[PDB]
C-alpha cells in the first residue's frame, strides 16, 4: 500500500482509452464498475472533445456480482457492436475487474462477432497509463498491420499521437509539414486519426516516425521486424534536435535535406543582446522522458541555462533520461512521487522550473518561476491556438513560452524593490 | 396540473454514466474541519479524486488514497499490518486530525477487505486522540452523494446518548448557508439545533428518543434509517430550494415546534420578498422552456419542483440515480402531474428518449454536456449544484441564475 | 505645459522612423539634436532588429549652432546619401528643430541629389507618433505612386503595416493567406517591407487592404483619388469581423468567398461548456481605435462578456469610437492621460481590463487579471512564435490570450480559499 | 608597457549614438529621496524618459517632464507664468518634497527659458520648505552621465559653510556601495565623512577652506570646479574599480589622513584577498581577450584599466565622452601603452575603425549592440555600469561577471 494523494499517470485503461478515443471507427470496452466512466471528463471537458468517447463499461455493481459479471460483458460488448458497427474493437479489465475470473478472451470468442476484437492486457496494479497506451496501440497494430507493397512515392507513419497528448495536435500538423517540405508523404499518423482499416495499410510505408516512444515504441518495434520499416529515434523537439532529426531521415530514405527556416526566430531571439542575462540561470526539469530529455537540450545548449536537476516520472524511460543526464553532469531523478520532486527542486535551488502542472504549484508555493513542457494535460495547456512544440514553429513557441514567466519574474521583483 | 405522487417511475438499470460515492469527499471533508478521509483502494480511484479536486488537490487537502500494491493481493493478510504502518505514517504527518474514515473502494470490496474491523482496531490503537470510522463509497454500492450518506450513518451509531429534545439538520450545507439556516430557526424560537455533521469532531449532535432531524439534503436515506434506530424522529418537509421550498421546509419546523402563524409570517416575510424580486430577475429567459435531467446528485426532483413551480419551466424527463418513497413525496406532491420519472439510467436509452424530446435545457455531468452542446442542445452542468450555496432564501436567485445563464449564453451567441 | 510621466504614443518623428525602419532602400534624415538617438532603442531592442536603423540625425550641439545647424543638416544628407545609395530618401524635423529656422525643404533642393528627398512637416507639439507615421507614408505615396495598368490577375495592395506596429509581422502573414485562398495575390505591402520602387508599382493593384486605419488611412484615400482604387473599411480582427472584410472583398472584387476554417477552434472554445462562466463578465477596453473597437466585438458578440467601458489613447480615431461605444449603451472614453484611465477603470468595477502595458501595470495594482491588446508594448509582447490577431489563427490567439488571465485569477482565488480562508 | 599620460588622444565629432543629460534623472533620483526631477521639454524628452525608465515608469517616480506646447513656443512671460502654475500644482499634489530640480532640456534652451531664473523665483514663492534648483541635461551640451554633473555643481553654491576640516566622496553610489566605502573609512581612521549627493535633503554636506573631497565617479569635471571654487581641495585618485583601483582609491585617502601603512594593510587586507579570488573565476574567459569601447558614460578608460591589468585583457580602442586630463590622470597612467584613445564620436567612422580592428569584445549601447551581434561580434551593453553596483572590493567579481558573460554565452552556443 503507498499512501496517495497527487499521481502523474491514471492507470493503464485510461491510456487504453487514449488510444481509443484517438481513433475513429473502434469501440473499446472495459470490464469495470459503474462509475469509472469519470474517465470521460478528461476528454470531453480537457480536450474540448464534442463526441463522447468511444468507450463503454459493463458497469457490474454490487447487485449484479458473482456469475453475473461475465453476462454483463458479453453484452457490453454486444452492444456495442450493435449500436456503433466498428471496424474492429477492443475489450480490457478495469483494476477492479482484475480481481475477477472473468476471461475478455474468453468470452469475446464465444460470441464471435463480424470484426475482430483484440483483447488486451493491461496490469492495473504493477504498471501505469502510458504503458497501457503503448502495449494498446501495439496490440492494434501486431492484430491489423500486414507487409505489403511500398508505395510508389517515398512515405512514412507517424506513431504514437493519441488522446490526452502534451500537443500532439499540432506536433502533427508541424511534423508533417516539414516532412513535406523534403518531399515526404505521411501514409497513415496513428492512433490519432486512424482508424482500424488504417492500421492494415500501415505496410505500404517506407519507414515510420516515432514521434512519441512513451506511448508509440512497441508499435514502431513490431513494424520494424514485421514491414522492414526503420524508424526515427530522434525526437524533433528544439532546433538541433530537428535538424539531426531531419539528418536521421534523410539517411534512412536517401533524400537530400530541405527546410523552410523563413519563420524561425528562436536562434536570433536567443543570439539577440537581449538574452544575455539568461546565461547561467539554473533550471529543473521534470515531467516526462521525452519532454525532458528534449528540454535539457534546448536549456544548456540553445538558450545557455545551467541545467541543475533533471529527471521524469514513467519508469519506462528511466535509461535514455539517465544516458541524457550525465552529459550534463547530473544523475536522473525517476519519481512518480511529487513530494520527492518538492525536495530535489528545494535542493537543486533553481531560478526556474520547467515541469508539469504539478511542479507549476511546487513553483509557485516556493515563489519560483515556471514553464509547463509536458504532460498531465490541464484545461489551460490545451490552446485554441497553433502550439506544436516540435520542429521551427515549436522552437518559437518554447522561447516564448519559458522566458516568459522569467521575465516576469524579474519585473515583479524589481517592481516591488522600487516602491520604497 | 400538478402532483406525481401516482405517477408510475421508471426503474432503469444498463450503462451507467455517473459518479461513484468516493467523489463526495471531494467536498465533504471541507465541512468536517477535524477530518481525514483515507479512500483504501485503487490507484484509479486516486486518479478520480484528483480529477474530481481539480484545483484543490494543491492545497494539501484532508483527503487521500491508500493504494493497493501487487504484494497486498497475493493471498496474505496483513493486509492490516501494511494499513495500519500505512496509517500510523498518516497520523503522524498530521496530528491534528481527529476523525478518521477508511473509504471502502470497489477494489477494497472485491478484495473482501474487512474495513469495518480495521476502524475497531485502529480505535482501540489510537483512542482517545483520533477516532477511526469505516464507510464504503465504491462504484458497486454507491452513487454520487450517497457517498456522503454512508460517511454520515456509520456516525450515527457513536453519536453521545440524550433525552434532551433537540433539533438536527442533516446534510453537509455549505457555511454561508448553514448560517441563515441557523438565524431563522433562531428568530422563530426553536431550541437548540446542531447540525450533522458538525463543523469539528468535537461538537457533533447527541441523539436520543426525544431528537426531532429535518434533511436539508434529499440524499440521506441511511443516515434516516440510522437516526431512526436510535429513537430520533423525521421532520418531513420539501427540501428548501427556492422561496416556497424554503418556506414550506422552515414551515413543517415551525408546526412541529407550535410556533404562531402570527410569528411564521413576521419572521419570514423579507426573506421571502426578498428571494421572490431576486427570481424574476431570470423569469424572462426561463419560462415555457423544457427542461431535462440526467440521474447525478438525487437533487433533481426537487430542483425540478423549484423549476417549474417558481420559474414558469416545462418539466420533460426527470431522473434520478435513487428515488426514496417516503422523503421526495412531498417535493412529488408539488411536481407537474406531466413529468416523467426515472430511478436510475441505461445511458443509450436514455439518450434515445433525450434525442426524441428535443428539451431546451439538459441537466448532465461533464461526460455528456459537450457531446451534447455539439448535438445542438443548450446544457446545464450537474455538479455544480452540489457544493455551490443554492438553498434557502438568499440564495434563490443565484440558484436561478445557474439555470438562466447557459441559455443567456447560446442566445447571446447568436448574433 | 502639460505634466507628464506616461505618455501613450511618442513624437511625431518617431512615426517617421517606424515609416523608414519598416522600409528597404530608402534612407530617413532628421534634423535634431545629439541624443534623440534613443529611438534606435527601440527598433533595435524591442523589434529585436539585426541593422541598425536607416535613419540618421543632423546631430547639432551648443557648440554648433546658428548658421552651423543648416551646414550641419546638409552634411547629413550628403553623408546619407554617399553610403547608403538608397532609391529615395526623406527628411523632417525633430522637436527641437521645429522651433529652428532652417527649411528641411530648399536645403535638399538645393544639394539636388540624383534621387527624390521627400521633405515631411511634423507638427511635434501638438501631433503625436500615429500621425507622423501616417502623414510619413502619405507623403511617400503622394510623392512615389502613378497611375498604371491594372495586373492580369486580381491583385491588392496591403496599407498601414510599420515597424513598432502591434503583430504587423503577423497580421501581414495571415491576411496574405486568407486573400489568397480566395485567389487574390498580394501586390506590394507598404511601408512594412517595400522599397521605394515598390511604392512605384502600387497603382496597378486593384483594390487596396487597410490593414492600420491610423499609419494608413491617409495614403488609403491618396490612392482611391490618383489610382481609383477602394480600400476596405473593416479590419479582420475576430472571427465576425474577418468574415465582414471577406464579405468586403468579395462586393469590391467579384469573387465567390472561400474561407480555409479547418483550423479555427475559438467559435466551438466559446460554444464549449468549459466557457459558460465567461457569460456577463465585466471587460474594460482601452488602447487603438481599431483594436479597442475590433475587441468589444468579440468580447460581447463572440465571448460573452459585457463590455463595461471603452476608450482610446488616439484622438484621430475618436468619432468611430464613439459610434461604437454608443452601441453597447457607453459613453466612449477618448484620452492620453493613464490616470484618466485608471480612474474610469477604478469606476467600472471590470472582472478583466483588455488594454495596453500601462493597463497591465493599472490592473496589476488592482489585482485585476488582463491581457495586451495594443501597442504600445515592451519587448515581451514581440513573440518569436507565430502571434497574428487578425483572421482565424488571430481568432484562436485572441481566445488564448484573454481567457488565460482569467482562469490564472479564478485559480489563484480559489487556492488561497483553500488553504484556507 | 604600462604608461599612457602621454598617448595622442583622438578627437571626434560627427554623427553619435549617445544618451543626452536627462537619463541621469533615471538613476539620480532613485538616490534622492526628498527630490523631484522636473523635465521641461519636449514630448520627445518625455519620451526618453520612459524608454529608459522601463518599467520603473509604472512605479510612480520622483520625476516627470512638463511638456511644452503650442502657447508656450512663447514668449517669455506667459512661458514664466504657467510653469509656476505647474509647479505649484506638483508641489500640492505632493508635500513630500524638499527639493525641485527644474531639468533644462533641448526645445527649453532653444526657445530660451531662463530656468535659472526660474529656480530662483520659485525658491522665494515656495521657501521654507522647498529649495528649487535648476541644470541642463539637455542633448545640446550634456551626454548620459554629464546630467550627475550639472546637477551636483548646481547644488553646491547653496551648501552650507563650514570650517571643519571634512572628507565629501563625491558622485551617486547603490546605498549598498556607499555603506562599505563609509566602513571601511571608518574602520581606516577617517572620519567624519559625507556623501554627494546625501540620501537626504536636509543630510546634505557642508564645504569650506577646510573641506577635503574624492571623487568616486569619474564624470564629475564640473563639480569639482564648483567645490573647488568654494575652497574645498580634491584628493586625486584612479577609480575604485577592482582590487588595485579599490586599493589605491582608499591609499590616497588614508595618506592625505596621516593613517599608517601598518594600519592600511590591516584594515585592507581580508577584503583584498576575497576580493581578487572573486575575479580569479572569470580570467579564464577573459585573459587575452581585446577589447573595444565605444564611448557612453565616462566610465571607459577606469574600466579598460581594470580589465586590462586584473583580467589580462589586450585593449585596442577606448572612446568617451569626455576626457577630463586632472581627473583621469592616474587612470591614464595605468593603462598599457599601446592602447588608442579617443574623445567624442563620429560614428561611421568608428564603426569602420571597429571593423578594421575585429575586437573580441565590445562595449556599445543597445542602439549599435543587436546590429554588432548580427555581424559576429561579442557585445556588452554599457549602460548596465551606471546602475549596477560596481565599485569596491565586494562587487569586483561581479564587474568581472559583467564582461565574461556575454563571451561565454557566444561560446555557449556554438
Ligand atoms: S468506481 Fe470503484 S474502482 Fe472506480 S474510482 Fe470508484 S471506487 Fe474506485
Ligand atoms: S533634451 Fe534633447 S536629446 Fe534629450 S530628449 Fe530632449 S530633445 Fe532629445
Amino acid at each position: 500500500m503507498k499512501l496517495t494523494l497527487w499521481t502523474y499517470e491514471g492507470p493503464p485503461h485510461v491510456g487504453a482509452m487514449r488510444v481509443a478515443t484517438a481513433m475513429k471507427d473502434l469501440q473499446l470496452v472495459l470490464h469495470g464498475p459503474q462509475g469509472d466512466t469519470y474517465a470521460d471528463l478528461l476528454f470531453t471537458m480537457i480536450e474540448r472533445r464534442n463526441a463522447r468517447p468511444p468507450v463503454s463499461f459493463s458497469t457490474f455493481e454490487a447487485s449484479h456480482m458473482g456469475t453475473d459479471t461475465a453476462i454483463l460483458l458479453k453484452d457490453a460488448l454486444a452492444a456495442a457492436h450493435a449500436r456503433y458497427k466498428p471496424q474492429a474493437m477492443a475489450v480490457a479489465l478495469t483494476c477492479t475487474a482484475e480481481l475477477l475470473q472473468d476471461d475478455p478472451n474468453g468470452i469475446s470468442r464465444a460470441l464471435n462477432l463480424p470484426v475482430p476484437v483484440v483483447p488486451l492486457e493491461l496490469p492495473s496494479y504493477s504498471r501505469k497509463e502510458n504503458y497501457g497506451a503503448d502495449e494498446t496501440f501495439r496490440a492494434l497494430v501486431r492484430a491489423l498491420a500486414v507487409p505489403m507493397e511500398r508505395t510508389p512515392e517515398v512515405t512514412c507513419n507517424l506513431l504514437g499521437a493519441t488522446a490526452l497528448g502534451f500537443r500532439h495536435r499540432d506536433d502533427v500538423a508541424e511534423v508533417t509539414k516539414l516532412l513535406a517540405t523534403m518531399g515526404i508523404k505521411v501514409n497513415v499518423c496513428a492512433p490519432l486519426g486512424a482508424s482500424p482499416d488504417d492500421l492494415r495499410k500501415l505496410g505500404q510505408a517506407h519507414f515510420n516516425v516515432l514521434m512519441y516512444p512513451e506511448t508509440g515504441e512497441s508499435a514502431a518495434r513490431h513494424l520494424e521486424r514485421a514491414c522492414k520499416q526503420p524508424f526515427t529515434k530522434i525526437v524533433p523537439i528544439g532546433v538541433g534536435a530537428t535538424r539531426d532529426f531531419l539528418a536521421e531521415v534523410s539517411k534512412i530514405t536517401g533524400l537530400p535535406v530541405v527546410t523552410d527556416e523563413s519563420t524561425l526566430r528562436q536562434p536570433w531571439w536567443s543570439a539577440s543582446v537581449d538574452s544575455t542575462y539568461l546565461t547561467g540561470k539554473r533550471v529543473f526539469i521534470f515531467g516526462d522522458g521525452t519532454h525532458v530529455i528534449a528540454a535539457a537540450r534546448i536549456a544548456a545548449k540553445e538558450v545557455g541555462f545551467e541545467v541543475v536537476g533533471m529527471g521524469c516520472y514513467n519508469r519506462e524511460m528511466a535509461r535514455p533520461l539517465r544516458t541524457a543526464a550525465a552529459e550534463y553532469g547530473l544523475e536522473a531523478l525517476i519519481t512518480d512521487d511529487y513530494l520527492e520532486v518538492e525536495k530535489a527542486i528545494e535542493a537543486a535551488a533553481p531560478e526556474l522550473i520547467l515541469g508539469t502542472q504539478m511542479e507549476r504549484n511546487i513553483a509557485k508555493k516556493l515563489g519560483l518561476p515556471c514553464a509547463v513542457i509536458s504532460a498531465p494535460v490541464h484545461v489551460q495547456d490545451f490552446p485554441a491556438r497553433y502550439a506544436p512544440q516540435m520542429g521551427f514553429e515549436g522552437a518559437n513557441v518554447l522561447f516564448d513560452t519559458w522566458v516568459h514567466p522569467l521575465v516576469m519574474g524579474l519585473e515583479e521583483h524589481l517592481l516591488t524593490m522600487f516602491r520604497e | 396540473t400538478f402532483g406525481c405522487t401516482d405517477s408510475p417511475v421508471r426503474r432503469e438499470r444498463g450503462q451507467k454514466a455517473v459518479f461513484c460515492g468516493l467523489t463526495s469527499i471531494v467536498w465533504l471533508h471541507r465541512k468536517m474541519q477535524d477530518a481525514f478521509f483515507l479512500v483504501v483502494g485503487s490507484r484509479t480511484c486516486a486518479h478520480l479524486l484528483q480529477a474530481a479536486a481539480g484545483v484543490m488537490i494543491f492545497a494539501e487537502p484532508r483527503f487521500g488514497t491508500a493504494v493497493l500494491e501487487e504484494q497486498d493481493l497475493a493471498g496474505l493478510a496483513d493486509a492490516h499490518k501494511e494499513l495500519d504502518r500505512e496509517v500510523a505514517k498518516l497520523l503522524e504527518r498530521r496530528p491534528d486530525i481527529r476523525q478518521l474514515f477508511l473509504v471502502g473502494s470497489c477494489p477494497s470490496e472485491v478484495l473482501k477487505l474487512d474495513l469495518d474491523r480495521a476502524a475497531e482496531r485502529l480505535s482501540g490503537l489510537h483512542a482517545p486522540h483520533v477516532r477511526v470510522y469505516s464507510y464504503t463509497g465504491s462504484g458497486l454500492d454507491t452513487t454520487f452523494t450517497q457517498g456522503e450518506d454512508t460517511c454520515l450513518a456509520a456516525m450515527v451509531p457513536t453519536l453521545d446518548t440524550t433525552e434532551a429534545a433537540e433539533l438536527i439538520v442533516v446534510g453537509a450545507l455549505p457555511d454561508v448557508v448553514e448560517d441563515q439556516c441557523l438565524s431563522l430557526l433562531t428568530q422563530l424560537g426553536v431550541g437548540p439545533v446542531r447540525m450533522l455533521p458538525a463543523r469539528r469532531s468535537d461538537i457533533e449532535p447527541a441523539v436520543g428518543p426525544n431528537t426531532r432531524f429535518i434533511l436539508a439534503q434529499p440524499f440521506l436515506g441511511e443516515t434516516t434509517g440510522a437516526l431512526e434506530r436510535r429513537g430520533a424522529k423525521r421532520i418531513a418537509a420539501p427540501f428548501p430550494f427556492g422561496e416556497e421550498g424554503t418556506t414550506l421546509w422552515l414551515k413543517a419546523v415551525a408546526d412541529a415546534y407550535g410556533v404562531s402563524a402570527e410569528k411564521f409570517e413576521a419572521v419570514t416575510a423579507a426573506p421571502r420578498a426578498r428571494a421572490k424580486k431576486a427570481i424574476a430577475a431570470h423569469l424572462e429567459t426561463l419560462t415555457g422552456k423544457s427542461l431535462f435531467m440526467f440521474p447525478d446528485s438525487q437533487l433533481e426532483i426537487p430542483l425540478a419542483r423549484f423549476l417549474a413551480r417558481e420559474c414558469g419551466m416545462k418539466t420533460t424527463e426527470i431522473a434520478t440515480p435513487f428515488l426514496h418513497k417516503a422523503i421526495m413525496a412531498p417535493d412529488l406532491a408539488l411536481l407537474p402531474s406531466n413529468t416523467a420519472l426515472t430511478e436510475g439510467q441505461d445511458l443509450e436509452a436514455q439518450l434515445d428518449r433525450h434525442e426524441a424530446i428535443n428539451p431546451d435545457l439538459t441537466v448532465c455531468g461533464l461526460g455528456l454536456a459537450n457531446p451534447l452542446e455539439a448535438k445542438g442542445h443548450a446544457t446545464k452542468w450537474a455538479i455544480e449544484l452540489v457544493f455551490t450555496p443554492v438553498h434557502f432564501y438568499e440564495q434563490a436567485g443565484d440558484l436561478a441564475g445557474l439555470f438562466s445563464r447557459p441559455l443567456r449564453r447560446r442566445a447571446l451567441l447568436n448574433g
